[PDB]
């Protein structure tokens, strides 16, 4: 608890970003479960 | 945020059901008026002959 409080900001960021079952939710699903060509190569 | 997104998504489903219900009525009303038109133009051609 006294070590830091910067973790709470990460929890808050995730809770709010997950709220949008549009581009954000589709991206996180694809990443957690598994120029656009360059992006695919970089992601792999 | 979660509640509004769910509610907004549900409302979007409602609009799809509503537009679809409405669209089918518009198609239905237009078809009925077309039946009456054909029937009239027919009767009109006959009565002219």
């Amino acid at each position: 608890l006294q070590w830091g409080k910067y973790q709470t900001f990460g929890v808050d960021i995730l809770a709010k970003l997950f709220s949008l079952e549009k581009p954000n939710l589709n991206y996180f699903k694809s990443i957690l479960l598994n120029n656009n060509h360059k992006d695919k190569k970089l992601l792999r | 945020l979660y509640k509004n997104h769910e509610l907004l998504k549900l409302e979007r489903k409602k609009t799809e059901a509503v537009a679809r219900l409405k669209s089918m009525n518009k198609s239905a009303i237009n078809q009925y008026n077309r039946r009456q038109d054909k029937k009239n133009k027919r009767l009109k051609f006959g009565h002219r002959l």
